């Protein structure tokens, strides 16, 4: 895990050439690229605090996107302003090929909106209910993915902040797509903010001190011990309950987790900071050099050169099966503007 | 077993966020 040989700095050049790429973008953020009339709205894919995603055909070409519109009014009173710039400047800059691809935005009097590509193959969240728990080897295939995402975000600066199996999408090659930036922030210090999620908040977030990106490898261990044993670490019907849990330093394994898994997983759900994987002096390759990991060819994960666990089910162009059915809200825009300073570079 | 008391509790479903 310490070795730097030639594979370390190929990943570091990489790293390197991407990171020009990313400020060109972050410094300078594309803005105003469609309009609402542009797109035959067709159905809710989703529901989340601030409005809806939903599949929409772009008309001039008749490409499928999600479409994710947020009300301003909604933004400003949830205290989102500033959270919201950032989820958009930071998607429309980066490029990666597990994150969701940011291929227009815009607003109006009322709303802001975002239109990704359509990743058709639905909610890591539906498929792992579904079937209960994922093997080890399938588990591996999509943590492999989340593994090099995070190494790509954190270069940059970034910090996720909301892993969970409901924002990671399965696209047509059975390979996730990262989606869901509202709490993405491009940051050199610490940070401070409560949010996540409460089964995947870091101990550090719960206890109010300043944290970084060592969160999102707590996270990491979250999702892995979801994805295989069906249920995540930390559960109860309140979420104080939950918390107390996360900062006791507990944690309990399937019995049919292997000594490998059990392994990097106390050291990704570690509460001491000094001690988490992802954390230490040789950072993510801690990680990428585990035991657990021997099996994975990063490169061909890349690549997507790696066969899939399963391939979504797929009737058409358009076809919403691997999504659930959300009551349908008309989309109403007022003739006056809204929060226009507020959002003035969105 | 831990499985059933996950599937019984109310925290099986979409988790939205805090802040
Ligand atoms: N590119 C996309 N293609 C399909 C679906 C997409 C979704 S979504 O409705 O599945 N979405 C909404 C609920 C909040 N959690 C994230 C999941 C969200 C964002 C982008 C998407």
């Amino acid at each position: 895990a310490a070795k730097k040989g030639s594979e370390q700095e190929s990943v570091k050049e990489f790293l390197a050439k991407a990171k020009e790429e990313f400020l060109k973008k972050w410094e300078s953020p594309s803005q105003n690229t469609a309009q609402l009339d542009h797109f035959d709205r067709i159905k809710t894919l989703g529901t989340g605090s601030f409005g809806r995603v939903m599949l929409v055909k772009h008309k001039e070409t008749g490409n499928h996107y999600a479409m994710k519109i947020l009300d301003k009014q909604k933004v400003v009173k949830l205290k989102q302003i500033e959270h919201t710039l950032n989820e958009k400047r930071i998607l429309q800059a980066v490029n990666f090929p597990f994150l969701v691809k940011l291929e227009f935005s815009f607003k109006d009097n009322s709303n802001l909106y975002m239109v990704m590509e359509y990743v058709p193959g639905g909610e890591m969240f539906s498929h792992l209910r579904r079937i209960g728990r994922f093997s080890e080897p399938h588990a591996r295939f999509y943590a492999a993915q989340i593994v090099l995402t995070f190494e790509y975000l954190h270069s940059l600066d970034l910090i996720y902040r909301d892993l969970k199996p409901e924002n990671l999408l399965i696209d047509q090659q059975g390979y996730i797509q990262v989606t869901d930036f509202g709490f993405a922030k491009r940051v050199k210090g610490r940070t401070w903010t409560l949010c996540g999620t409460p089964e995947y908040l870091a101990p550090e977030i719960i206890l109010s001190k300043g944290y970084n990106k060592a969160v999102d490898w707590w996270a990491l261990g979250v999702l892995i011990y979801e994805m295989a044993a069906g249920y995540p670490p930390f559960f109860a019907d309140q979420p104080i309950q939950i918390y107390e849990k996360i900062v006791s330093g507990k944690v309990r394994f399937p019995s049919h987790f292997s000594s490998d898994l059990k392994d990097l997983l106390r050291n990704l759900l570690q509460v001491d900071l000094t001690k988490r994987f992802g954390n230490l002096k040789n950072g993510v390759n801690d990680i990428k050099n585990h035991k657990w990991f021997a099996t994975t060819d990063w490169i061909a994960i890349y690549q997507r050169k790696v066969e899939a666990p399963f391939i979504p089910k797929f009737k058409g162009p358009g076809d919403t099966s691997n999504f659930d059915d959300y009551e349908e809200e008309e989309i109403r825009v007022s003739i006056n503007e809204k929060c226009g300073k507020e959002f003035t570079e969105f | 077993t831990t499985y059933a008391d996950f599937i019984a509790s109310g925290r099986t479903g979409r988790r939205n966020a805090i802040h």
